[PDB]
């Protein structure tokens, strides 16, 4: 359950787990992978086979309102359940400002993976910060991050009958802008 | 950038007993080049810490290896070849090279994984020795020709 | 059987029947709807270098820090890309910003509504020619499954244990459920306004006396078979939801899309197994048996050639995205042009006379139902281009003259309608000498 | 005047022309498997047999580097011309005449546009009819007075 | 190019065609003969161009 460097006849720093029922000729130690990995190595004077896991596994994010604003982020732990994130990023042995993002009571659960470090607010607003799967964040008011989930556009009804019909009455004129660009710049470039 | 390992965990197995080095290094007679012999070595315990206070080694060189990394390996088919030749012929002793050494008595493969050792002998061998001169063709890898007239 | 060999046909072989006082008049129509299956946008995908490359191992993360400069200039060209699909979607589905309700009763003066509108009884909110379209075309993996599943090692794992990795899109599928549900129900209750403004109802038939009147037939004729056009409209949005049961083929090009997207994060994974002139494509074969001056030196063969690697598969997505980009643009325009309004183009929204169209949302991509007007049975007459009653010349007004065989009349160019020739029907021009081909008549 | 960014795109695309001969640039500041980034390093320290093959790592990589930029280069002015070409045609029926294509020319009832010059690019003030205030009435179809339709 | 070919004698085609951009079909019939030597004249002189 630690990063630690192994020396079954060969050098690899991994994290080292206990293995499942992996089928094993009692001939081999390693076997070999799509990719030319050597994965589950085998105890050399016992049968047991162990587990070669990386133990810094998927991605990370981090969400900031900007550096001249404030100085506190939040980090989305992607593909990974809530309650499983300091096994997952192995937290005993990170610093304890690290530690303070791994668990607390500003916890969130979404399709991307687990938010930590924003409190969940049932409002609906326009997308500031996009997350992911229709989630995203903003800097709300004292101030912090909201992580609200976002609002597709103002609801509306329209009174349909078979006999009825809206006509205008007045009018206006509205000039409105459209920028395109048309060409770049142009370089050259000398090869000696 | 956060996470980095500590401790260093190691896991060999149960072979104890010491590799015979002075039953090879130190027999009491050597073969001649051309009627050179082959040993196999198995079940040991490699250390060449044992030779430091009672060798001394002209020639040290290993292929597809690299010397102070031999501690820490373990190998399977592990083979010994000794002959006696001159002084000046043991740089005929190398994959890719020519000489009455190399392609008439003692060939080594191109893709040869190993270490070659020699050193001088004078004072201990007094006998006459035989080496092939000439040969209608040359030698392959790790053969043997063992004939005369 | 056997293989053979042929030379193809090119169509059938047709020949029109040409005489200087002959036209054909269509006595009859038809409704048809048919498809139009365009690509949107493609996954996301987010690529770790160091763990790509050297993951887990210190030497190697060491001795790649004289460059980064390449890797996060492929990085920042892999955010660009990713950040393209999203505003794909919105430029496409996000047209307009009112949420229009569902509207209770979906029969419409006849037109049924039923099949491309969200029911409230079934637990999904899409309709069911979106659930139909949603299982034609077949990842989020977690920690702990891939490690409880090394007996069937998938693609899927091998990715994620390198640093390949796919982002999830920002609008879920319900967000584009919504704004389809929102299009079809303000198409239905207020027509063509709504794309220009505020929503203004009409009753659904005016709409498409309306919308017969704007591809050049008469709105009565529309009024006089309105029962038999509206069961042609419900016939034809029938026997097309079947056709997406048994036919597995009509949403090929989505599924093109699908598998570009893989088998090429799985060729990454396999050109790992390189070894760019190196003595293996293990480091930690290299890193056992070689001390650090030497192990430098094969360490470096496979850092260049991982980065080409990684290279190429950048170069090729980046060339994809614009394609993709292309056909985003151009479901745009079409959802801005064929769906908020009529068009005149022709073929641009299908084959037919265009009458009105429908949005249906496919996975990464969208689908439309092109509501088009067919002639169907033309008729033999007998034209001319002018009559001239006292000396001077008529011409008509809207359509061509034509005769039975025996008397004079003028209908329309689309439809067998004949009238009689009255003074409100023509104009007067000139003398009869001018005008080549002019007969002799009467104008009531 | 107050408003300071409606021009995102032009200013991107400027910010895009730069920071890409930024990075080659600092590239040549990689050593590609050899000693020493620098040439003169290599040289002043070397005989020519032995610091050839280090200025060939350096030669090789310092093409890759170039090769790269003119890719990127290619790729960017593809949708380069692809916005020109859309502008052009813009230009061509907004502008020359009055385009009945819903949403092409503004949004709204176009009635015409106007061109207006930008730092690479254009800038098009298109014109439109907005209906505001409706209301509602009672409507039929058709009329018939003599038992004939209207 | 929308269903069955449908057949026309070529001068109300033409009519019709020059009714689409605002002009009334009396001016074809009118100028005819000129109209056809000027489409047979612009035929001619460009696959000499060529
Ligand atoms: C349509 O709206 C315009 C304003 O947009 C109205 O014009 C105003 O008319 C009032 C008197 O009714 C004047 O006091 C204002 O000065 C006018 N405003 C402007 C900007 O000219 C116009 O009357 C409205 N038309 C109808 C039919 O209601
Ligand atoms: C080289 O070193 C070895 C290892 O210490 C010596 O071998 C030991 O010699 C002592 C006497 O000095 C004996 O009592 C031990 O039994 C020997 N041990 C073994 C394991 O053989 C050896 O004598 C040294 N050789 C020389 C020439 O000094
Ligand atoms: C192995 O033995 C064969 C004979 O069995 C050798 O072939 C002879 O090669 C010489 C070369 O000069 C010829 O003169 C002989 O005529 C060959 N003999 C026969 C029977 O063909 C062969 O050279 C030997 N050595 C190797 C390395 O293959
Ligand atoms: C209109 O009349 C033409 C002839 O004036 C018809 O064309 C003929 O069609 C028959 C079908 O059996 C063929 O055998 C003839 O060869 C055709 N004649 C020519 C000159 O091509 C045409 O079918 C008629 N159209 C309709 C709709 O009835
Ligand atoms: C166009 O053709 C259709 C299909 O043949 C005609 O509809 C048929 O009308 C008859 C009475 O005339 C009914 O008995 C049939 O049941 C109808 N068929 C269908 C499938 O509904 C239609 O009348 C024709 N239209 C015109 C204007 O002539
Ligand atoms: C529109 O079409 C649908 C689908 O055919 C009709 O819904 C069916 O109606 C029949 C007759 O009442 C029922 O037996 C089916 O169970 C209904 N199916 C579903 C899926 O709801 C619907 O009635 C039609 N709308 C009308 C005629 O206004
Ligand atoms: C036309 O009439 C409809 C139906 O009465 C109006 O819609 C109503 O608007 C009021 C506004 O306070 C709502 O409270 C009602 O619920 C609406 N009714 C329905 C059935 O939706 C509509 O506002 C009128 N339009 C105009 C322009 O006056
Ligand atoms: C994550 O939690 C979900 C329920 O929210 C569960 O179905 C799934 O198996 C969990 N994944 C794990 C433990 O890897
Ligand atoms: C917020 O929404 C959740 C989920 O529906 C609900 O449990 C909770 O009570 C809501 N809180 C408030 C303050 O409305
Ligand atoms: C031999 O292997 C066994 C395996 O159970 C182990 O317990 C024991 O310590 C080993 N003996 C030595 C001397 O290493
Ligand atoms: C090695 O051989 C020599 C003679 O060559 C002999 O004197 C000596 O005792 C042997 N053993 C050792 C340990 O040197
Ligand atoms: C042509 O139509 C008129 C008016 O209905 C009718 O009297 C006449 O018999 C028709 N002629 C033919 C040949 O059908
Ligand atoms: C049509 O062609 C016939 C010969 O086929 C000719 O007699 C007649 O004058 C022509 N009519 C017109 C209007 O050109
Ligand atoms: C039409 O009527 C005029 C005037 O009576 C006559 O000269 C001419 O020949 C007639 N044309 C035909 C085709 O009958």
């Amino acid at each position: 359950n630690q990063c630690v460097n192994f020396n079954f006849n060969g050098l690899k720093g991994t994290g080292v787990l206990t293995s499942s029922s992996k089928r094993f000729q009692s001939f081999q130690q390693f076997g070999r992978d799509a990719s030319d990995f050597t994965d589950s190595v085998r105890d050399p004077q016992t049968l047991e086979i162990l587990d070669i896991t990386p133990c810094s596994f998927g991605g990370v994010s981090v969400i900031t309102p900007g550096t001249n604003a404030s100085s506190e982020v939040a980090v989305l732990y992607q593909d990974v359940n809530c309650t499983d994130v300091p096994t997952a990023i192995r937290a005993d042995q990170l610093t304890p400002a690290w530690r303070v993002y791994s668990t607390g009571v500003n916890v969130f659960q979404t399709q991307a993976g687990c938010l930590i470090g924003a409190e969940h607010v049932n409002a609906s607003y326009e997308c500031d910060i996009p997350i992911g799967a229709g989630i995203c964040a903003s800097y709300h008011t004292q101030k912090s991050i909201v992580a609200y989930t976002m609002s597709l556009g103002a609801e509306n009804s329209i009174a349909y009958a078979n006999n009825s019909i809206a006509i205008p009455t007045n009018f206006s004129i509205s000039v409105t802008t459209e920028v395109m660009p048309v060409s770049m710049a142009k370089t050259s470039v000398d090869c000696t | 950038f956060r996470v980095s390992p500590t401790r260093e965990v190691v896991r060999f197995p149960n072979i104890t007993n010491r590799c015979p080095f002075d039953s090879i290094f130190n027999a009491s007679r050597f073969p001649s080049v051309y009627a050179w012999e082959r040993t196999k070595i198995s079940d040991c315990v490699a250390d060449y810490t044992v030779l430091y206070n009672s060798t001394l080694f002209s020639t040290f060189k290993c292929y597809g290896v690299s010397p102070s990394k031999l501690i820490d390996l373990c190998f399977t088919s592990v083979y010994a070849d000794t002959f006696l030749i001159r002084f000046s012929e043991v740089r005929q002793v190398a994959p890719g090279e020519t000489g009455v050494i190399a392609d008439y008595n003692y060939r080594l493969p191109d893709d040869f994984t190993g270490c070659v050792i020699a050193w001088n002998t004078a004072n201990q061998d007094v006998g006459s020795y035989f080496y092939r001169s000439h040969r209608s063709t040359k030698l392959k890898p790790f053969e043997r020709d063992l004939s005369s007239d | 059987k056997s293989i053979v060999a042929y030379t193809m046909s090119l169509g059938a072989e047709n020949s029109i029947a040409y005489a200087n006082n002959s036209i054909a008049i269509p006595t009859n129509f038809s409704i048809s709807v048919t498809t139009e299956v365009m690509p949107v946008s493609m996954a996301k995908t987010s690529v770790d270098c160091t763990m790509y490359i050297c993951g887990d191992s210190q030497e190697c993360s060491n001795l790649l820090l004289q460059y980064g400069s390449f890797c996060t200039q492929l990085n920042r060209a892999l955010t660009g890309v990713a950040l393209e699909q999203d505003k794909n979607t919105q430029e496409v589905f996000a047209q307009v910003k009112q949420m229009y309700k569902t509207p209770a009763i979906k029969d419409f003066g006849g037109f049924n509504f039923s099949q491309i509108l969200p029911d409230p009884s079934k637990p999904t909110k899409r309709s069911f020619i979106e659930d139909l379209l949603f299982n034609k075309v077949t990842f989020m993996k977690q920690y702990g499954e891939c490690l409880g599943d090394i007996s069937a090692r998938d693609l899927i794992c091998a990715q994620k244990f390198n640093g390949l990795t796919v982002l999830p899109p920002l609008l879920t599928d319900e967000m584009i459920a919504a704004y389809t549900a929102a299009l079809v129900s303000g198409t239905a209750t207020a027509g063509w306004t709504f794309g220009a403004g505020a929503a203004l109802q009409i009753p659904f038939a005016m709409q498409m006396a309306y919308r017969f009147n704007g591809i050049g037939v008469t709105q009565n004729v529309l009024y006089e078979n309105q029962k038999q056009i509206a069961n042609q409209f419900n016939k034809a949005i029938s026997q097309i939801q079947e056709s997406l049961t048994t036919t597995s083929t009509a949403l090929g090009k989505l599924q093109d899309v699908v598998n570009q997207n893989a088998q090429a994060l799985n060729t990454l994974v396999k050109q790992l197994s390189s070894n760019f002139g190196a003595i293996s494509s293990v480091l930690n074969d290299i890193l056992s048996r070689l001390d650090p001056p030497e192990a430098e030196v094969q360490i470096d063969r496979l850092i260049t050639g991982r980065l080409q690697s990684l290279q190429t598969y950048v170069t090729q997505q980046l060339i994809r995205a614009a394609e993709i980009r292309a056909s985003a643009n151009l479901a745009a325009t079409k959802m801005s042009e064929c769906v908020l309004g009529q068009s005149k183009r022709v073929d641009f929204c299908g084959r037919g006379y265009h009458l009105m169209s429908f949005p249906q949302a496919a996975p990464h991509g969208v689908v439309f139902l092109h509501v088009t007007y067919v002639p169907s049975h033309e008729k033999n007459f007998t034209t001319a281009p002018a009559i001239c009653h006292e000396g001077k010349a008529y011409f008509p007004r809207e359509g061509v003259f034509v005769s039975n065989g025996t008397s004079w009349f003028i209908t329309q160019r689309n439809f067998y309608s004949p009238q009689i020739i009255t003074t409100d029907n023509t104009f007067v021009a000139g003398n009869c000498d001018v005008v080549i081909g002019i007969i002799n008549n009467t104008v009531y």
